[PDB]
DNA sequence: CACGTCCCTCTCGA
RNA sequence: AUCGAGAGGG
């Protein structure tokens, strides 16, 4: 398409970090049958953290990008159907502007 | 003939007598005569004399003869042998009766 | 997707083992006059590679095809007046 | 204009209507070979079947002469040949040739043939 | 939870130039390297990146070194440019 | 050229496959291969006398070749050959070797069984060869061990258990040996003479000792040869050399110090140069590559490419292809040549009084002059180029020269659009030389080819002989074309510009002035010069649309036609009736001109010529398109909108489409969705929902066509039947509608919705993908990508879809080959085995067949007596003295009442029987000789005088029609069999003569004189005898191609309607591809089974069957599963209960509505339970009365083995029902039955479709017709019913996807194929291995997969091809005996003195 | 060898398109090499109309010998078999 | 485990 | 030239 562009590549380091700094658990020490209720976090396809309250990161995160601190081209999804959240530094995606 | 009910020993014992066909047909195939369905067309037997000459007329092979297999459902229901032949009459749908012949193989 | 290869996915390959690597803008080295300032529409009509070059410290490696338009290309920067001095279309 | 074909004017082809021009770009170089021993342009003394005359003595053809079927647009020896005729299928008049060498310095030759094509009965669009 | 769908385009990639050059600079400087551990036993090479770049980017096959049978072959293709939106 | 060799000339009949032995190879090699040297002596042009001429062919033009002096041209080439150091399997023959030791004593030689065994004498019997070899290796591999005797036979050593590494094997004894390739050499030499022989093989041919190589052989340099630019060898030069290398290590690694496990190896090594060099994409192994693969003679060989695109195909001289554009001016059987090709073309004429002066003109004209020539070829032969020769002008030609001239105007020439997917497609038509680079063909002939203007490419070949010549005007002429096989139609006729203007001309409203008139009169041709008295005359005269059209329709034609309330006072122009050649009223349409059953075209080319019709095309193009030329035609935008208050109508339709479908969607959403019976609730939803909108949309189509008047330019080319079809006019003005991919609407790629733009769960129409605005309107973001996803489905069918119907008609062409009718009637194959004993069981020519009305069938039987019946012996029912001559004298005539009754009494007898073969009462049915035309034109030609009566007797009538039938031969013959075959062949047209030659009809409705009715008998009886099939007619490669074109070609035009599917890629072509490779596996495996024959039309009676064969078990109506520890623990059972074994409960609760839903309740579930499981568990249920249904089950480690129990009784337990029928549907269907009153009469009746086929078993029900039962399996209905019964299920299923889309292919061709693989006694499947397994010719069989795979076995088995397959004469350069090559042609002295 | 005897035919007696296509062939082949007209060339030039001139007047001295599959034939002689088309 | 419609037109690379 | 790769046309 036109308005058709490619992603090109970010590092994760200072996405999984901010991440930690702002309420992941890591996979190390999780309590399945104890904070079962909790979003699986995803940088990357690989899951290294869960999370609380959901929605207040995904609406922490999204205004990280629409700033800047956190590159436009990188895609955050949250299924709360399924309590997950898949974010991608992915280098090859096809997005769209709006 | 015999009309095994469900089951019969293969104690192979039934070709054993030369002057004599040794026929065997089970109760389940036979509820249903199968020559009474809509697709299944008059078969009828062919004399050794009937055959020699409709050999000879049609200047044919043996070989060349459609053919009909052996253990065809209406093979064994005219009990027929390797090297009858059958006229068949089918309504055909472009001259309403055709004259076909299978050997049985 | 090429710069973000250039800008930064070679010192990556990298990793005896070696340092910072370093891009030439495209030259050519032609029989006898060794540098040509190898342009475009230059090797486009003379027939060859657009090959910038590699170097490396431990040092030659090789020739990289850089795309116009793209990082080490000279077009990047230049204007109107420039290509069309320069036989190319803007 | 049956059968999804069309009519054209042919008042409006003469006037111009998709007239196209027409570009082909045959190439040759001097091939080196081992002892230094190299290829040379020129009208030599094998020969190809069709028109060398066309030719000049460095085995080109200038620019702004016609040129059909077989004729050589560029002369070559490996006596040896290895002239290029053009091809056999088109007629067009010579437009511009060129020669530099290559990244070998081989003597390297580009012959560029011009034709303006003209709607014809059979053309598509 | 429906059955993952195979076509969906949000988990299919686009390699695009930048990634090829790095797939074929890798299993290139990958091959240089070797035959730098055997300058052991500058006069290291250099065509093996020059050709074997150029190699690919001509062929349009995707190199994977010199033997490429079947593997990667029509990546790199001559531009039309019979008209401007061509 | 070739020179002169005394040798005779002859042509192979026998081609003897066999193999080599090594002793042979060094026999006829002319030259010992000792260096593996390329050719260089001293790499000079001068080869080595070691590979490469060492005496085998020529390298060098230059020079000749060191055996035959030849030299190059003429040189066949040479076989050389390598002395092997040690014995090497054959990469072909190394599974056969295998199977052969796996026969034979590994140490006696002799076989490992013999004629002792009871098996062995019967596989022994065999004489297949093949089919033997492998009934014995089948039961030989077991027993191994050479026997001594058991009642002596010979030693004794234990056969070993063969398997293959790869080029090598090995056998098991108890022993790991890696069995030698000169050991098994020798055992196979030391085979029985005899034993080799019984084992399909052969004494002199093919011993199999020779599929191990001694002695290799080397092809000369023709085959693998070298090319200069300095040179380079062949990819198979090359593998010789490195065969050689792989050789001369073994031959000195041998010779001196010999270490065994180095000679261990380079013999394998050579082992697989000898492999690869033959086949080299083997099994295993890496595939040698050299500085890569390589080139495996197989690879040669293999289909498509390769000697399958070297000798079934071949590019040839004497052949053009330019682009083709569309003439008007041109006539039919024209082919406007350009100038260009017709010099570069010619044609070898020779030089004869005949022709002696116009030749030498040409020559003088020259290459350059059109009319001019190129080559001259003398006495001596050589060839004199006219462009080069000095003497190109004082050249004098001689008596028997030939002239290679240029082609000339009215050569015949063969012309062809490229997917010759038609005999039609290639067609011969008169050169027109012609200026502009374009072939020019006659509109007309557009459909044919199916070829447009656009950029479209049409190849010409030119045939070279004054007889190939006469072959292609004589056979392949576009006019001789004009009536196809095919579709026993009309296959060229007026199409776009002719057409549109053709129904504009002739109107009523439509009329042409004087100065108008003369012009177009002019332009007819054949033109009878005289100005027709015009219609209107003195006001100003006039002349109608039709009126002036008549005069290119030629005087001697009549046509009848009537369209919907067509009367004889024509309301709306309807139908159409043209009397002698004049139009009387009605406008001309599509139906009038098109290539209809019974259009004009048709009829004209029946009754007047092939050539007449042809000139009729060009005599109407030439007239109507000038009329359009004055009148034009146009087309805009203003012709898709219909706006005024009929869009204000349409918009309406959507908008409750949108509430009769949001009807059912808030339904379900409630659950309150009454579930269909099969299909799911979603499912069942979708389907109402989806013909909601189709039925809506297209219901504004028609709202569309209703407001657009009869001015519309749109509406007027369909009206014609120009271009554009019904749902044009909708999607253009009206509705574009929903869009359909892979048959099912637009689904949902986003999780549960199907678009971004869209709610998630929306099932709404908007969503799914319906267009609700026209093209006109323009759809929206949504609504267009919708409609861009269900166009590619369309562009992928006509693009990645082609190549199955292009596959399965090679298949077809490959089946049915060498198919043709032969000299006796028969339609048999290349062997002799009888097809069919008359092509399309009535040995009739497919052209001459139409679709005419037998009226002696259907209607009341009242009418019946009223419209046959004459009673001489009555005054009420006799013919009235005004209709014969001596009706009144006849009147109580009892000696001829006795024929009346003779022929009113076969009539019933017909009428009856007709009944039996159609039992639905259909009485239109396609056959030769239009007699519902004849009698008319016969009306016309004698003028019959409807009041006086008529000269003919009740002798003449009843008697001259059993006269005629007697001379409508069909099968030539003299002893009973083939005279009843002829009965039987023409008894179906002679009810039709019986049923129109009434002596009732024939005097009161058709008032026939004498001279009329003789005439009418003597044309009758010779438009039937031309109607027969020609013993020569290829007839099988026909139907393969009527078949097989429609299927390719409706796959092609599927996105001329976009995102439709239909049932284009939905049972056509996939169901199509099972029927041809039969295959068990079938998609939908249906039974359908009918009622039984009294209580059908009563629901009940359906409704107790549905119940009684659906099938049921425990996992059905079972909800949940539950073991239970209790020994009266479980609350709601304790109740049940007060009405050994373990405490181990088994607890299952069934569904309520599940239970009833198949007529179910609890102690049949049980009592079935307990007779599964009998005495050995215990059982009880509570009722259904209870609140809980419910099973507990004690068994009578247990916990475990108690699942076993469950998940034995869930999915293994059978309630009612039988096995395999997963589904059942109950549906009315109205079948057509005869009311008591006699007349055919629609009455309904049950009938049930299932999921599953267990014919076997759902035919011995009771409470159905077991005559009427059927399953779409015909796979099953041949187990079940025969083969003869499979036959016509066979056809059932390959009609049924015919009829569907491109709804008729005449029956000959499909019984042809169908018939094809019944008779040979099972199904025999369109495929590499369905027939070409047959015992066909060596080469036939080859020309279509398994190619070099063929060809081994046949030199295996030392097989032997007939050389009667066309294939077989195509690969030998030979004249087929196909049609033209049927017959011998001969000279007896006596005619040429006769006529000396 | 065997052969059939001209009482015995049973072929159709009329002209087999392929027969009077190849005849028509043949004898043009023939005519255009030189070969005698036992027609009146009445004003032709063309070696096929000559040969449809010696169809029609049936003075071509041809006969078809049509082979049956079983091996076996029936000659008919172009000025004998009938010419319907 | 072998087929995978038909032709036709150009481009380039060992 | 030959093999391979690709883009088009009907
Ligand atoms: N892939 C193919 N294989 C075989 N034959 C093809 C193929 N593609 C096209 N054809 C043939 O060429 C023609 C294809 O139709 P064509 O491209 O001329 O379009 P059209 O029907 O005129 O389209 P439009 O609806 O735009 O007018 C048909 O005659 C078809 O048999
Ligand atoms: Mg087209
Ligand atoms: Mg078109
Ligand atoms: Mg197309
Ligand atoms: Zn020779
Ligand atoms: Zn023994």
């Amino acid at each position: 398409s036109l308005m058709s562009c490619i992603s090109v590549g970010t590092d994760p380091m200072p996405i999984i970090t901010f991440l930690s700094e702002w309420g992941m658990e890591p996979l190390e020490d999780y309590v399945p049958h104890q904070s079962p209720d909790a979003t699986r976090v995803f940088v990357n396809g690989v899951w290294h953290g869960v999370h609380r309250n959901p929605a207040r990161l995904m609406e922490t995160l999204r205004t990280l990008r629409r700033k800047g601190d956190i590159n436009p081209e990188v895609s955050m999804i949250r299924d709360i159907r399924e309590k997950e959240l898949k974010i991608f530094t992915d280098a090859g995606r096809v997005y769209r502007p709006l | 003939i015999f009309v095994y009910q469900n089951n019969i020993t293969p104690s192979k014992l039934v070709p054993s007598i030369p002057p004599a066909t040794i026929e065997t047909f089970n109760e389940a195939a036979l509820v249903v005569n199968i020559t009474h369905h809509e697709l299944v067309p008059k078969h009828i037997r062919l004399s050794s004399d009937e055959k020699r000459e409709l050999l000879k007329r049609y200047r044919l092979k043996e070989s060349q003869l459609p053919r009909i297999q052996r253990a065809d459902p209406v093979a064994l229901y005219l009990g027929l042998k390797r090297g009858e032949v059958v006229k068949i009459i089918r309504k055909s749908e472009t001259s309403g009766r055709y004259a076909s012949y299978r050997i049985c193989m | 997707s090429f710069n973000q290869f250039v800008d930064y996915t070679l010192q990556d390959i990298i990793c005896i083992s070696f340092g910072k690597i370093y891009v030439t803008k495209p030259m050519v080295n032609e029989s006898d006059g060794v540098t040509h300032a190898l342009y475009p529409q230059e090797a486009r009509l003379r027939n060859l590679t657009y090959s910038s070059g590699l170097f490396v410290d431990v040092v030659f490696i090789g020739r990289l095809p850089i795309m116009l338009r793209s990082k080490n290309c000279y077009l990047s920067e230049a204007t109107e007046s420039d290509l069309y001095k320069l036989k190319e279309c803007p | 204009n049956q059968e999804d074909s069309m009519i054209m004017n042919q008042s409006s082809i003469d006037r111009g209507l998709f007239r196209s021009l027409f570009f082909r770009s045959y190439m040759d170089q001097e091939k080196k070979y081992g002892m230094s021993i190299t290829e040379t342009f020129e009208k030599p003394q094998r020969m190809k079947h069709g028109t060398y005359d066309k030719l000049d003595d460095d085995g080109l053809i200038a620019p702004g002469v016609r040129v059909s079927g077989e004729d050589v647009i560029i002369g070559k020896t490996t006596k040896r040949d290895a002239s290029t005729p053009l091809r056999s299928t088109e007629n067009g008049i010579v437009d511009q040739v060129l020669v530099t060498t290559n990244q070998d310095g081989l003597k390297f030759v580009k012959v560029r043939v011009r034709t303006t094509k003209i709607p014809q009965i059979g053309d598509k669009f | 939870k429906d059955q993952d769908d195979r076509d969906h385009f949000g988990k299919k990639r686009l390699d695009l130039a930048g990634p090829l050059l790095a797939q074929l600079f890798k299993t290139l400087f990958k091959k240089l390297t070797k035959d730098i551990f055997r300058y052991m036993q500058l006069a290291i090479n250099a065509k093996t990146i020059t050709s074997g770049l150029k190699y690919a980017l001509a062929t349009g096959n995707w190199g994977e070194q010199k033997k490429a049978m079947s593997s990667r072959a029509g990546v790199s293709q001559v531009l039309n440019r019979y008209t401007y939106s061509s | 050229g070739q020179q002169y060799s005394s040798a005779p000339l002859r042509t192979v009949k026998e081609v003897q496959f066999g193999l080599f032995s090594p002793e042979e190879v060094r026999a006829i090699s002319v030259a010992k291969i000792r260096f593996p040297e390329t050719m260089d002596e001293t790499q000079t042009r001068a080869k080595i006398g070691g590979l490469n001429d060492p005496r085998l062919g020529s390298i060098d033009r230059n020079l000749k070749c060191q055996t035959c002096q030849e030299g190059m041209n003429e040189c066949p080439g040479h076989f050389g050959h390598i002395d092997l150091a040690k014995p090497v399997f054959h990469v072909g023959f190394i599974a056969k070797i295998k199977k052969v030791c796996e026969c034979v004593c590994m140490h006696c030689g002799k076989l490992l069984l013999d004629e002792h065994n009871e098996l062995m004498r019967q596989a022994l019997a065999i004489k297949d060869s093949k089919k033997r070899f492998a009934a014995i290796w089948t039961l030989c591999k077991t027993k191994m061990v050479c026997e001594t005797d058991v009642p002596s036979r010979g030693c004794g050593n234990t056969q070993p258990t063969i398997r293959k590494d790869g080029l090598k094997l090995v056998g098991s004894w108890k022993e790991l040996r890696v069995l030698s390739t000169e050991e098994i050499l020798n055992i196979f030499k030391h085979i029985s003479v005899k034993d080799f022989t019984s084992l399909g093989f052969n004494e002199v041919f093919s011993r199999p000792e020779w599929m191990i190589l001694t002695c290799l052989p080397v092809p000369p340099p023709p085959v693998r040869p070298s090319i200069s630019f300095q040179r380079g060898e062949d990819d198979l030069t090359f593998k010789l050399a490195d065969i050689l290398k792989a050789n001369i290590s073994l031959e000195t690694l041998e010779h001196n110090g010999a270490p065994h496990h180095a000679i261990e190896e380079a013999e394998s090594l050579l082992q697989f140069h000898v492999a690869t060099y033959m086949d080299n994409d083997i099994a295993g192994q890496p595939q040698a590559l050299q500085k890569s693969p390589v080139k495996s003679i197989r690879a040669r060989l293999k289909g498509k490419e390769g000697r399958r695109g070297n000798l079934m195909g071949k590019r040839v001289d004497f052949s053009a292809r330019t682009v083709i554009s569309g003439d008007p001016n041109l006539e039919l059987d024209q082919v406007g040549v350009p100038k260009s090709i017709a010099k570069t073309l010619t044609y070898p004429e020779v030089v004869t009084p005949y022709n002696i002066d116009r030749l030498t003109q040409l020559v003088r004209n020259g290459p350059n002059e059109h009319p001019g020539a190129k080559y001259v070829i003398r006495d001596s032969g050589d060839r004199i180029d006219l462009r080069y020769s000095k003497r190109a002008g004082d050249i004098q030609l001689q008596y028997g020269w030939k002239v290679e001239r240029h082609i000339m105007d009215n050569d015949p020439v063969l012309f062809n659009r490229q997917p010759s997917l038609h005999k039609m497609s290639m067609m011969a038509h008169r050169v027109k030389v012609i200026p502009y680079s374009t072939f020019r063909l006659n509109l007309s002939v557009t459909s044919p080819y199916n070829a447009d203007f656009d950029g479209d490419e049409m190849n010409l070949h030119v045939p070279q002989s004054e007889e190939t010549r006469a072959e292609l005007s004589q056979l392949c002429a576009v006019p001789l074309q004009i009536v196809s096989p095919q579709s026993n139609k009309p296959c060229m006729g007026i199409v776009q510009d002719t057409l549109c203007g053709i129904r504009k001309l002739t109107l009523r409203d439509t009329f042409i002035e004087l100065d108008q008139v003369l012009n177009m009169l002019y332009w007819v041709p054949d033109w009878d010069g005289v100005i027709p008295t015009p219609a209107i005359i003195k006001p100003k005269p006039l002349w109608s649309g039709k009126q002036i059209l008549s005069v290119a329709i030629p005087n001697g034609i009549h046509l009848q036609r009537f369209d919907e309330g067509t009367t004889l006072l024509s309301p709306k122009d309807n139908g159409m009736l043209i009397i002698d050649g004049q139009i009387i009223f009605g406008v001309v349409e599509k139906k009038t001109v098109g290539s209809s059953n019974g259009g004009l075209i048709h009829v004209v080319t029946r009754e007047k010529g092939p050539q007449v019709c042809a000139k009729l095309f060009g005599n109407i193009q030439k007239v109507v398109n000038f009329w359009l030329l004055h009148n034009g035609f146009s087309t805009g935008i203003g012709d898709t909108i219909a706006d005024g208050p009929t869009m204000r109508e349409i918009t309406e339709t959507i908008a409750e489409a949108k509430k009769k479908v949001l009807d059912v969607t808030k339904e379900a959403q409630a659950n309150l969705l009454t579930a269909k019976h099969g299909m799911t609730l979603r499912e069942s939803f979708e389907d109402n929902v989806v013909r909601f909108l189709n039925e809506a949309r297209d219901k504004a189509g028609r709202l569309a066509e209703v407001n657009l008047k009869d001015l519309n330019n749109v509406k007027q080319m369909v009206m014609a039947g120009s271009k554009g079809s019904f749902i044009n006019i909708a999607q253009m003005s009206a509705c574009v509608g929903q869009q359909s991919v892979e048959g099912k609407r637009i689904a949902f790629g986003f999780v549960d919705r199907t678009l971004p733009h869209f709610s998630k769960d929306d099932y709404s129409p908007e969503s799914k993908g319906f267009v609700e605005n026209s093209y006109l309107r323009g759809l929206t973001p949504q609504e267009f990508f919708f409609h861009a996803m269900g166009g590619r489905e369309g562009l992928i069918d006509t693009a990645v879809k082609t190549a199955e119907t292009g596959y399965i008609q090679r298949r077809l062409v490959k089946a049915l080959e060498d198919i043709m009718v032969h000299y006796d009637n028969t339609t048999r194959n290349s062997l002799g085995n009888v097809i069919q004993f008359i092509y399309g069981e009535d040995g009739m020519d497919a052209a001459h067949i139409e679709k005419q009305s037998l009226d002696t069938i259907g209607g009341s039987d009242a009418a019946f007596e009223k419209r046959y019946r004459v009673d001489l012996l009555n005054t009420d029912h006799t013919l009235d003295p005004s209709l014969l001559e001596s009706g009144s004298e006849i009147l109580g005539d009892l000696k001829l009442q006795v024929l009346l009754d003779e022929e009113y009494k076969q009539l019933v007898k017909d009428r009856k029987f007709l009944r039996e073969v159609f039992v639905d009462g259909e009485a239109n049915w396609p056959l030769p000789v239009n007699i519902r035309r004849i009698i008319q034109n016969a009306q016309q030609t004698f003028h019959i005088d409807h009041t006086k009566p008529s000269d003919l007797t009740i002798k003449d009538i009843v008697l001259g029609v059993k006269d005629l039938q007697e001379n409508l031969l069909v099968l030539r013959g003299k002893n009973e069999i083939i005279q009843n075959a002829q009965r039987d062949a023409v008894t179906l047209f002679c009810c039709l003569l019986r049923s129109r030659l009434a002596t009732r009809r024939v005097l009161q409705e058709y008032r026939l004189t004498k001279q009329a009715f003789d005439w009418v008998l003597s044309n009758i009886e010779a438009q039937f005898l031309r109607s027969v099939v020609h013993p020569g007619e290829m007839v099988g490669v026909l139907a393969a191609q009527s078949i097989g074109e429609p299927a390719t070609q409706m796959t092609l035009n599927t996105f001329h309607f976009a995102g439709v599917a239909s049932k284009k890629v939905t049972s056509g072509v996939p169901r199509l591809k099972e029927i041809l490779n039969v295959a068990k596996n079938m998609k939908t495996p249906s039974l359908t089974v009918y009622l039984e024959p009294g209580h059908a039309a009563d629901q009940e009676q359906a409704k107790l069957i549905r119940s009684a064969i659906e099938h049921t078990t425990l996992k059905s109506v079972t909800i949940a599963s539950e073991i239970y520890y209790d020994p009266t623990v479980i609350p709601e059972d304790e109740e049940i209960i007060q009405l050994q074994q373990s405490p181990w409960l088994l607890r299952l609760e069934l569904d309520r509505a599940a239970m009833n839903d198949k007529d179910l309740t609890m102690g049949q579930v049980g009592e079935r339970i307990k007779q599964t499981f009998k005495n050995d568990l215990f059982v009880i249920w509570s009722e259904d009365n209870d609140e809980k249904l419910i099973i507990r089950c004690r068994v009578v480690e247990e916990d475990h083995m108690l699942k076993k129990i469950e998940n034995t009784m869930l999915e293994n337990i059978t309630l009612r029902g039988v096995e395999n029928i997963e589904r059942v549907v109950m549906m009315k269907y109205d079948r057509k039955v005869p009311s008591p009153t006699g007349e055919y009469v629609k009455e309904p009746e049950w009938v049930l479709e299932t999921d599953g086929v267990n014919l076997s078993e759902v035919m011995t029900v009771p409470g159905i017709d077991p005559t009427r039962i059927y399953t779409n399996s015909f796979i099953d209905i041949m187990e079940v019913l025969g083969i003869e019964a499979g036959r016509a299920a066979l056809y059932k299923e390959v009609y049924n996807v015919i009829a569907s889309d491109g709804s008729y292919v005449n029956y000959r061709h499909m019984a042809l194929l169908v018939d094809v693989m019944t008779t040979q006694g099972g199904l025999t499947s369109v495929t590499r291995h369905g027939f070409n397994r047959s015992n066909t010719g060596a080469l036939m069989r080859c020309s279509f997969e398994e190619t070099v795979e063929i060809l081994f076995e046949a030199g295996a088995s030392a097989e032997l091809d007939d050389c009667r397959g066309v294939s077989e004469n195509v690969i030998l350069g030979q004249m087929a005996p196909i049609g033209t090559g049927a017959f011998d042609v001969m000279i007896d002295e006596e005619s040429l003195v006769k006529y000396m | 060898e065997k052969a059939i005897p001209k009482d015995q035919r049973a072929t159709t007696p009329y002209m087999t398109k392929y027969e009077r296509a190849r005849i028509l062939g043949t004898r043009a082949l023939q005519i255009s090499m030189n070969a005698p007209v036992f027609v009146d060339l009445e004003g032709e030039t063309d070696p096929l109309r000559i040969a449809m001139k010696e169809l029609a007047e049936k003075k071509i001295p041809l006969v078809i010998r049509r082979y049956l599959p079983d091996g076996s034939f029936e000659d008919w002689s172009v000025e004998e078999l009938i010419v319907d088309l």
